[PDB]
């Protein structure tokens, strides 16, 4: 059971040691994310402050560009350089080539960082996992997300860290055929969903959106807790 | 010259207790002239200055690298730096640049950090100290600064003659040349305290 | 298992292989600093295998500037390396400065020369921990530096065999202020606390600093002080 | 002090015809005012369907030869084929400009079989632009050739003359008279003529004197 | 096992030499910050107070950094020294640059970059120093940060690291102020943290070290204070303390 | 050597000469000016004939490899940077060059200049070679925005015949090209001496 | 040869260029933009070689956009000018130099505005009026004599009017139009383009 | 004795390289059969999730405008691959104007298919179908981790590698049309995967000698599936 | 078994396990016989079916015009040794301007596979090499190992079960300096048919022939111009 070197294939053709950092995924916080009609929206599920600390050090959602969004699960040790790799690769493209950065294009970028990082004894792999959201290839949302292997691929909802399982189940008997139009009905989709937390205590939530033409906007947790009561009262009505 | 692209001009004077020293105001190209506030003398720890002329570009480059080993400097040791170990410093800039030398002929006045004692040394583009115990003259108007000080320095001075010696140096030798002029600045310091004061000059 | 290799942990405590070359400290000569009020001596003992031995060929006792000696206690042939290195590196500082370098100053590089041979992974770290001296600004000093890359100030100290009875021995002995004879003579009786044999004028080699410079001394000066030493 | 080239004369034509390219030069090696040898003749069978001719200076052309046969064998073990006459002057072009701040001093023109089996002639300049033409003449003599061929070949400035296609036997006749005629006028020309010509059944030569003064 | 270099992840999956370094850090002294509105603080403890030393330096865990900022230490001294040259060598770089101090956030992350790139390559050492940051800016005020061996850090208003840091931050919470956070209400908190965990009766001015941190005038006064005055400050807590006891 | 350049509402027009000179010497009257870099792209030949041909070669090589990546065609904007860093690198060291991008893009028709100076910009109206000053003033005295595509035809064709008749390094044929939003059409190539007879009556 | 001028204001900035981008006796285009938003209250300025005007300026342009999605806040017009003349000089003694001429134009919610200077030769000056260009001879004696330092931004105007009319009368090259901007507590706002019936 | 590519077994042997074949075994299947008329192509897709955007997932991918591509085993190992066959047939015609042959693109790729231990890392773990119609007609070729080029005239690998194999030696002849073999294809496909076969499982790809574009069906893959 | 590990390890009998190791690759492949008379050098190899559809992997390939090699073991080091072997003819060709002698190409070789051999860090290489030739002095067959020990030889078979060729060549190599082109190609093949199990027959699919002549150019003959040389057989003697 040699599981202590990288290069090295198991007689069934494993490599384990990209295996194991994929566990270390899931110790990570959850993060959801949707794409809208034309509005995209993510959440995360926020630990509790430690009540002697400040807690704008404690970022879990970045933006690379101006138009594209980053959340991410693992170990922040990790998630901090390939966040200062990547906006100096959406910054340096824009100089090489006049465009703004495409969405699919940094997540290309990031997965053939971790690909090359993987292959070379004494580089213990990244492990964390990405979701990249942006409606910046001209008006088209989408989302896609990485992988510790180093595999972009994309979705049309998402949710990793720990019990994601639960999550990802969820939405398949939740996201309808109706594309959910008016955008605080897809908001509301992703506060319900992430009322599905691991403890739900819903002052944890912090979701961050993007209607496609604006900058990032943090939610406020009044309008969070607007949008948590209406939750509630809808779902008394269906009784 | 290059030396003669923008001009200046830095003097430094030896007291009895205390030190003096001025530069002038004017910033322009070879004819034309910019502004009349560009900083040729700056603070290197307390009771201790330098001053820097010859080309602009090289005057702000060498303040910012000294600035940068000084710091270092002071921090591996807890005391400040002395006269001479600054002298030695310098030198040590400029002469690793040998063969791509800056455009510049630094002047260092100041005091003894423990003592009361006076300094003054000036530097070569290559770095040849040259300590004195009167005066220290550069910039490009230099033989009009040799003059005045050769005719109005005396031994022993109290900090009112001090001023008003090199305030007639400074005056009298930058009318005659051209591509200086537009104020000039004078600190003196001493060992209480530290006076900076600005002279009424011709501004053509 | 862990005691093998050094660029990795145990899991509760330390690094196992620079506590074993600590060791090798102990297993040296004797040697003793003492700081005086106004100087700074250093003792150590050198004892040959046969009468055969020359002892004016290779000394202890070894001046690094005018005014900055240093013993050690250790390996002999790792000694002379560090030495030599020192020597190199205060001239670095004289070239850049024009001054002769303060005994803060070496300290604090040549344990950052020491700190590199505890790096991975292929190198041995020393077997010698040293005692610097030196008469910098009126104030002497007296430094001990150490394979791990660590270095102190003490008023006196030993190292060596048996230094266990020399710090017992000094921690009763010291005092705020002697001058820098009676330092010597307190230096050579905490030096024949534990020796085998007669001490005589080669058995023993001593080097002072004086604010007017550092200086090692003559067999016959360190003659006449062991005569009528108490 | 030394200075890295020099000019040795010469002088090249092709023609590319319907079915078949000639390609001749002179065979004569000056320098100055001498001549080094009588017998030097610029045409290279590269393979059975591409003839190059190379002028200029003669150190590099002994070495762009070379460098060309190299690369043949290179195309053929990696390839299991052998290069097309449009492949060649593509690949050549890359090899001149690769010196592009030390210059190769060499006129080339390549004329050969296409694979439909008609003529080809790729004419180039010393950095390595090209393009196809019917009828190229470079080296020395070339503003010497160049205004009878069109009248002959291209019938220009003429009136009410039909476009006959050049026959092979018409096509011989017209490269032995505009050599004759060049050698009388320019001193970098004479002492023979080697002509090569390219078919659908091989290369064959042929040799023609001149004057040898 | 998974004993071999910081290169590999166990299964399940973690890092088990980060682990050791992390944890080993509690075997070190003792250093602690507080909130403080005008002002910061830092408290560290003397170990090895043996009578033959000299200090002759007089500031042991404080190393003032840049000008505006100093920082603790805590973990093996071989590697503290080379952290403080090279984070001393970052500010100066960043000051060349640009002609303004460095903001005292990415001076951290400058380091912490430095502290996380020895967990990923190999063979080497992680560090095994965590470090304070006290330090004052142009965009937030005064600051405290928490550097991990990890390469991980945080933002705090009070903490503590190092021996017996795990029941000093009960203290902490227990005595939490907020919006009053004077330097006097300040320090007369920090005598009685390490009355707590020190065992050493009657806390003697020799075994502690204060320094703080002011903003006057334009200048950010950094102010190591000496053994004289802090000997005001512990007879007043020895004062509080018998006083208290008045009511039983 | 003249070459033009000119976008109106029904994409773009190019159009050139055909004569390569050597000193006084002229080398060939059939040069194929206008370099068809893709069915979507086209390159001028002003300045240079190697290093034109060269470099917008290895441009076409660039473009593919973008398109099979990211499955999507290049913007013009972006072909016209790529083309200007390279040659920004070779600075000082002797390049001529003084090409012009055209083609149809997302964000419309696309009309860049680019020189081996390093002077990338914009525009509607260009003309670049040695009989250049003779086409600007016979195009903007009958340029609009609003002509009709066989009035730009007749335009462009008139601008070559009166610049190859002032200038002595200007003549051999027309060549005409017309961009399209699907892709660039070869519109005609007319002789000089065939234009002479036409234009003079 | 081109144009840029610096009216210093008490709480805004007031810069304007020229619009030409000549080819040797041509003018290829008359719509050209020479002004480059660096940020949200800071312009640049550049005026140089055909090549390194592109080159070197963009270079800045998306270095100072990385220091914003990086810390999360907005670089000061001074250490964003100060940054500037550190690549200059480190570039300058090299195979590669860059030959541009700068200003600068900020506005900083702690100092106010501010208006640099910079030479080809990377020296920096603080300035409250500037130009660049041949033209900035004839220039910029008319606004030493009408300059107040207490000046409303409907004077400035009307003196960035009475500055480009002499331009308009005794300089020899074209100039017809000029763009304006303005910088202020709210951001850059473009003025309405100038330009100039002759005769 | 193995575990590193620099030992060799008593008997031959790597014991490393082998352990890569085994990882192709877990890929997903793919069948490209070579006709005179030109080589069609198929491969399942095997999609997870419904929230699993499809065409994401690549197993056709287009080399040049007459090549195409198949692929199964490690994904991470594949885009290296695919990027460098893309660049060799690129430098090709930037040299030479002309289009690189089938065989010949191969060789370029199977150059660093054996670099793994060859310098001065592992072998790939990905195997690769080449289809394309060259001057020599249409072509199909098979490689492997281990660099063993070869020409194969119908493969099938992947997961469901031998038992496709042997049910497709039972159809093939040498006299095949295109539109025979794209039907003879799918009916292997649906014996060797476990769903119902929709317009969703799998996906084709054909080349032709005169239809150099469209290595690819789109939706008339719906009518294929109902002329079973 | 502890000194069978590295090729650096030297064991208690001296002989290093890692070399013998790369000996039993080259039994592997398939088996491949090379002979030459006074002009002509003929060497015939063995081709292998991978499947029942695909294409037989080759054997003999060009390398010069006077010099052709076959091949048997890895395929990883085959075509590694071959690049190297095309850089250094045409090198002799450009500088030279002459083809390389045969003897002096094989030396080369010889020093190319001797450096892996020895330092640690890469295997030996697992190769069967087998070279026909002419420099002026007439034709020549070598044969190579992976323990880098090049042999002359006037006929030689390796590769798997190529004892039994062998054995036929012993008994025949006195009649091989005699006889013309034609039947020394066909008493080349009658050694392969007794590396074959007896139940199936030596075909035209699945055997290569390469011939260098004194004016012949190396050649390489495959599947359709095999016939004239397989006319004229008798059958196996069972």
């Amino acid at each position: 059971s040699y599981d202590r070197a990288i290069t090295v294939f198991s007689p069934d053709g494993h490599l384990f040691q990209v295996e194991y950092a994929q566990e270390a995924v899931k110790k990570g916080s959850t993060a959801v994310g949707v794409r809208g009609r034309d509005i995209v929206v993510l959440g995360v599920e926020k630990k509790s402050v430690a009540k002697l600390q400040d807690e704008r050090t404690v970022r879990k959602i970045c933006a690379l560009d101006d138009n594209v969004c980053m959340a991410f699960a693992g170990l922040t040790a990790d998630a901090r350089i390939v966040i200062n790799r990547a906006r100096v690769e959406c910054q340096s493209h824009r100089l090489t080539v006049e465009d703004p950065v495409t969405v699919e294009y940094i997540t290309r970028y990031i997965a053939s960082l971790k690909q090359r990082y993987t292959q070379s004894n004494g580089r213990r792999p990244f492990g964390i996992s990405a979701l990249i959201v942006g409606f910046d290839f001209d008006g088209t949302p989408r989302l896609y997300q990485t992988d510790p292997s180093g595999t972009y691929h994309a979705w049309k909802a998402n949710a990793i860290g720990r019990g994601a399982k639960s999550v990802r189940e969820f939405l398949e008997k939740n996201y309808t055929d109706e594309a959910i139009e008016t955008d605080d009905l897809t908001i509301k989709l992703v506060i319900k969903a992430l009322l599905e937390v691991v403890q739900s205590g819903g002052k944890n939530i912090e979701l961050a959106v993007m209607r496609r033409d604006q900058s990032l906007k943090i939610l406020n947790p009044e309008e969070i807790e607007k949008y948590v009561a209406e939750i509630e009262k809808e779902k008394e009505e269906n009784e | 010259s290059i030396m003669s692209y923008n001009g200046g001009a830095v003097m430094a004077m030896k007291g009895k207790n205390c030190v003096a020293i001025a530069a002038d105001r004017r910033f322009g190209i070879q004819a034309q002239m910019v502004t009349t506030d560009f900083q040729k003398i700056f603070p290197m720890g307390d009771r201790l200055y330098i001053g820097l002329a010859g080309l602009a570009t090289d005057v702000q480059t060498v303040a910012q690298r000294l600035k940068f080993r000084l710091n270092l400097y002071e921090l591996k040791e807890g005391r400040q730096i002395k006269p001479y170990t600054l002298m030695s410093m310098v030198a040590n800039l400029l002469y690793e640049k040998r063969f791509g030398p800056y455009y510049t002929e630094p002047v260092i006045a100041g005091l003894d950090p423990k003592t009361f004692k006076p300094f003054i040394c000036s530097l070569d583009l290559i770095g040849c100290p040259m300590v004195t115990d009167d005066f220290v003259v550069s910039g490009t108007c230099a033989e009009q600064m040799y003059g005045m000080c050769e005719s109005l320095w005396e031994p022993n001075m109290d900090p009112d003659h001090l001023f008003e010696t090199i305030s007639q140096a400074m005056l009298n030798a930058v009318d005659r040349d051209a591509v200086s002029g537009m104020g000039v600045i004078v600190h003196i310091i001493e060992k209480d305290k530290i006076t900076t004061r600005t002279l009424k000059a011709r501004m053509d | 298992g862990y005691s093998f290799s050094l660029t990795t942990f145990s899991p509760s405590g330390k690094l196992v292989q620079i506590e074993y070359a600590l060791a090798a400290v102990a297993g040296g000569a004797p040697s003793v600093g003492i700081k005086a009020a106004n100087g700074v001596v250093l003792a150590t003992e050198k004892k040959q295998k046969s009468i055969l031995y020359d002892e004016r060929s290779v000394h202890k006792v070894e001046p690094i500037t005018k005014h900055i000696g240093l013993v050690y206690s250790g390996m002999g042939p790792d000694y002379r390396v560090l030495v030599h290195r020192a020597r190199k590196l205060a001239q670095q500082y004289y070239l850049v400065y024009q001054e002769p370098i303060p005994t803060a100053q070496l300290v604090q590089r040549v344990a950052s020369v020491m700190q590199e041979y505890t790096q991975s992974g292929g190198v041995r770290p020393f077997g010698v921990s040293l005692l610097i001296c030196g008469w910098n600004e009126g104030r002497p000093y007296l430094f001990q530096s150490d394979p791990s890359g660590a270095y102190f100030a003490w008023k006196a100290t030993a190292m060596g065999k048996n230094y266990v009875n020399g710090k017992t021995f000094l921690e009763k002995r010291y005092n705020e202020d002697l001058e820098l004879e009676d330092a010597i003579h307190t230096a050579i009786l905490t030096l024949k606390e534990s020796f085998e044999g007669q001490m005589t004028e080669d058995n023993i080699e001593v080097g002072i600093c004086n604010e007017a410079g550092f200086r090692r001394l003559t067999p016959t000066e360190v003659k006449d002080y062991l005569a009528a030493i108490a | 002090r030394f200075s890295p080239y020099v000019f040795n004369g010469g002088t090249i034509l092709a023609i590319a015809g319907e079915d078949f390219a000639i390609v001749a030069s002179d065979t004569r090696l000056s320098e100055g005012f001498s001549i080094h040898t009588r017998d030097s003749p610029k045409c290279y069978k590269l393979t059975d369907k591409t003839v190059i001719g190379c002028s200029g200076f003669h150190g590099d052309c002994l070495t762009l030869t070379k460098i060309i046969e190299a690369r043949l064998k290179m195309y053929k073990h990696s390839n299991n084929k052998a290069m097309t006459t449009g492949a060649i002057a593509a690949m050549l072009s890359t090899i001149l400009y690769s010196r592009r701040f030390f210059p190769y001093y060499v006129y080339n023109i390549i004329g050969g079989l296409d694979e439909e089996g008609k003529g080809a002639v790729y004419s180039f300049d010393p950095v390595g632009s090209y393009q196809r033409d019917s009828f190229k003449a470079g080296g020395s003599a070339s503003a010497m050739l160049q205004p009878l061929l069109d009248n002959q070949v291209g019938f220009k400035n003429m009136q009410n003359v039909e476009h006959v296609p050049l026959s092979l036997d018409r096509a011989m006749r017209l490269v032995k008279d505009v050599f004759i005629s060049a050698a009388e006028r320019d001193v970098y020309t004479g002492d023979a003529l080697r002509i090569c010509i390219v078919t659908k059944e091989g290369i064959r030569e042929e040799t023609v004197s001149l004057r040898k003064d | 096992r998974y004993d071999s270099r910081t290169t590999i992840f166990s299964p399940e999956g973690r890092l088990y030499q980060v682990e050791y370094a992390m944890e080993a850090i509690g075997h070190a002294g003792t250093c602690l910050g507080i909130l403080a509105n005008d002002g910061v603080l830092l408290a560290a403890e003397r170990r090895n107070i043996h009578k033959l030393l000299d200090e002759v330096f007089f500031s042991e865990k404080i190393y003032k950094l840049n000008e505006d900022m100093a920082c603790s230490v805590a973990g093996i001294t071989s590697d503290a020294n080379v952290l403080t040259n090279e984070l001393r060598l970052i500010a100066q770089r960043y000051l060349l640059q640009y002609q303004e101090p460095i903001p005292c956030e990415q001076l951290v992350t400058a380091l912490c970059d430095i502290k996380q790139a020895y967990t990923q390559f190999g063979g080497k050492r992680p560090f095994g120093v965590s470090l304070l940051y006290i330090g004052w800016d142009k965009h937030y005020g005064f600051q405290l940060y928490q550097s991990d061996p990890s390469g991980n850090y945080g933002g705090w208003k009070a903490t503590c690291i190092g021996n017996n840091s795990a029941a000093a931050v009960s203290m902490l919470k227990q005595d939490y102020k907020e919006g009053e956070m004077t330097l006097k209400s300040a320090l007369a908190l920090a005598i009685k943290v390490l009355n707590k965990t020190m065992d050493v009766s009657k806390l003697s001015a020799e075994k502690v070290e204060i320094a703080t941190l002011t903003r006057e005038n334009g200048k950010t006064v950094i102010r190591v204070l000496k053994q004289k005055e802090v000997e005001q400050l512990i007879k007043k807590h020895e004062e509080e303390e018998a006083k208290a006891e008045r009511e039983k | 050597t003249t070459t033009l350049a000119f976008k109106f509402r029904h994409g773009v027009i190019v159009a050139a000469d055909s004569r390569a000179t050597a000193g006084a010497y002229i080398a060939s009257q059939t040069v194929k000016k206008v370099i068809e870099i893709n069915p979507y792209l086209l390159g001028t030949m002003a300045g240079g004939a190697a290093d034109c041909s060269f470099w917008e070669r290895l441009l076409a090589r660039q473009c593919r490899i973008y398109e099979l990546r990211n499955k999507e065609r290049i913007s013009v904007a972006a072909a016209s940077k790529l083309l200007a860093n390279m040659v920004y690198q070779y600075k000082g060291m002797g390049l001529s060059m003084g090409t012009m991008i055209c083609g149809w893009d997302k964000r419309g028709p696309g009309l860049y200049y680019v020189d081996s100076e390093g002077n990338r910009i914009s525009g509607a109206t260009f003309s670049v070679g040695s009989g250049s000053v003779y086409a600007y003033g016979v195009m903007d005295r009958g340029y609009s925005y609003d002509l009709e595509v066989e009035q730009a035809y007749d335009l462009a064709r008139r601008a070559i015949y009166q610049a190859t008749y002032r200038d002595a390094y200007s003549g051999g044929a027309v060549n005409l090209y017309h961009v399209r939003e699907d892709g660039w059409i070869r519109v005609s190539s007319d002789n000089v001496a065939d234009l002479h007879e036409k234009y003079s009556g | 040869m081109e144009y840029l001028i610096g009216i210093q204001g008490p709480d805004y900035v007031l810069v304007a260029s020229d619009r030409v981008a000549a080819s040797n006796i041509v003018q290829m285009k008359d719509d050209h933009d020479k002004m480059f938003k660096m940020s949200e209250k800071i312009l640049l300025l550049c005026v140089g070689e055909a090549g390194d005007t592109v080159q070197f300026a963009e270079y800045i342009q998306k270095n100072v956009q990385l220091y914003k999605m990086r810390n999360g806040y907005e670089l000061s017009p001074t250490a964003a000018a100060n940054f500037t003349r550190r690549n200059l000089a480190d570039c300058l003694r090299s195979r590669t130099p860059y030959h541009v001429n700068l200003l600068l134009a900020g506005y900083d919610e702690h100092e106010g505005p501010a208006l640099y200077y910079m030479d080809y030769l990377a020296a920096l000056a603080k300035a409250p009026f500037a130009a660049h260009g041949y033209g900035a001879f004839l220039t910029l004696s008319i606004l030493d004599r009408y300059y107040t330092p207490t000046i409303s931004r409907e004077r400035a105007v009307e003196l960035l009017r009475k500055c480009l009319e002499e331009l308009q009368k005794r300089f020899i090259l074209n100039l017809p139009t000029f763009s304006v901007r303005i910088i202020d507590k709210n951001g850059i706002h473009d003025l309405d383009n100038i330009s100039f019936p002759k005769q | 004795y193995d575990r590193g590519v620099n030992t060799f077994s008593p008997e031959g042997r790597l014991f490393q390289v082998e352990y890569a074949i085994e990882a192709i075994k877990l890929g997903s299947t793919a069948i490209g059969i070579q006709t005179s008329e030109g080589v069609c192509l198929a491969v399942e897709k095997r999609i997870t999730s419904p929230l699993m955007e499809p065409s994401s997932i690549e197993k056709i991918v287009e080399i040049d405008a007459h090549i195409g591509c198949a692929m199964s085993g490690l994904i991470a190992d594949a885009k290296t691959l695919i990027d460098k066959a893309r660049v060799e047939t690129q430098n090709h015609w930037f040299t030479y104007n002309e289009t690189m042959t089938v065989e010949s693109v191969t060789q370029a790729v199977s150059n660093l298919a054996l670099q793994f231990g060859e310098e001065d890392s592992r072998p790939f773990g990905v195997a690769l179908l080449f289809g394309g119609v060259d001057e020599k007609g249409p072509q199909l070729f098979h490689m492997d981790p281990s660099g063993t080029f070869v020409q194969c005239d119908a493969r099938a690998i992947g997961s469901a590698s031998e038992g496709a194999q042997s049910s497709l030696q039972e159809v093939y002849h040498k006299s095949m049309t295109l539109k025979e073999a794209i039907k003879s294809s799918l009916i292997i496909l649906k014996q060797v995967m476990e769903e119902k076969l929709n317009a969703t499982n799998i996906e084709l790809a054909t080349v032709q000698p005169g239809q150099n574009f469209h290595m690819f069906t789109k939706e008339e893959l719906e009518e294929v599936i109902k002329d079973i | 078994n502890q000194y069978d590990n590295d090729v650096t390890v030297w064991s208690p009998q001296g002989r290093i396990h890692q070399i013998e190791y790369a000996m039993e690759a080259v039994k592997q492949g398939s088996a491949t016989v090379g002979l030459k008379s006074k002009t002509h050098a003929v060497l015939v190899a063995l081709k292998r079916a991978q499947s029942e559809l695909a294409a037989h992997q080759k054997k003999i390939l060009h390398v010069d015009n006077h010099i052709g090699i076959s091949i048997a073991g890895l395929t990883a080091d085959a075509r590694l040794l071959c690049n190297f072997m095309r850089q250094e003819c045409l090198d002799s060709r450009f500088v030279f301007d002459r083809p390389l002698p045969v003897s002096r190409l094989v030396s080369l070789i010889g020093s190319k596979t001797q450096i892996p051999t020895q330092r640690y860090g890469r295997r030996p290489y697992g190769v069967g090499l087998l070279i026909a030739g002419y420099d002026d002095m007439g034709p020549h067959i070598f044969q190579t190992c992976p323990s880098a020990n090049y042999f002359d030889c006037r006929a030689m078979s390796i590769g798997a079960r190529s004892q039994s060729a062998r054995t036929y060549l012993e008994r025949h190599m006195s009649e091989f300096m005699e006889c013309n082109l034609n039947e020394l190609v066909k008493h080349g093949l009658r050694a392969l048919r007794e590396t074959l199990p007896a139940e199936q027959d030596l075909t035209t699919k699945n055997v290569s022939i390469g011939i260098v002549g004194k004016d012949l150019e190396f050649t390489i003959y495959d599947d359709d111009d095999v016939s004239p040389f397989l006319e004229g057989l008798e059958e196996r003697p069972q």
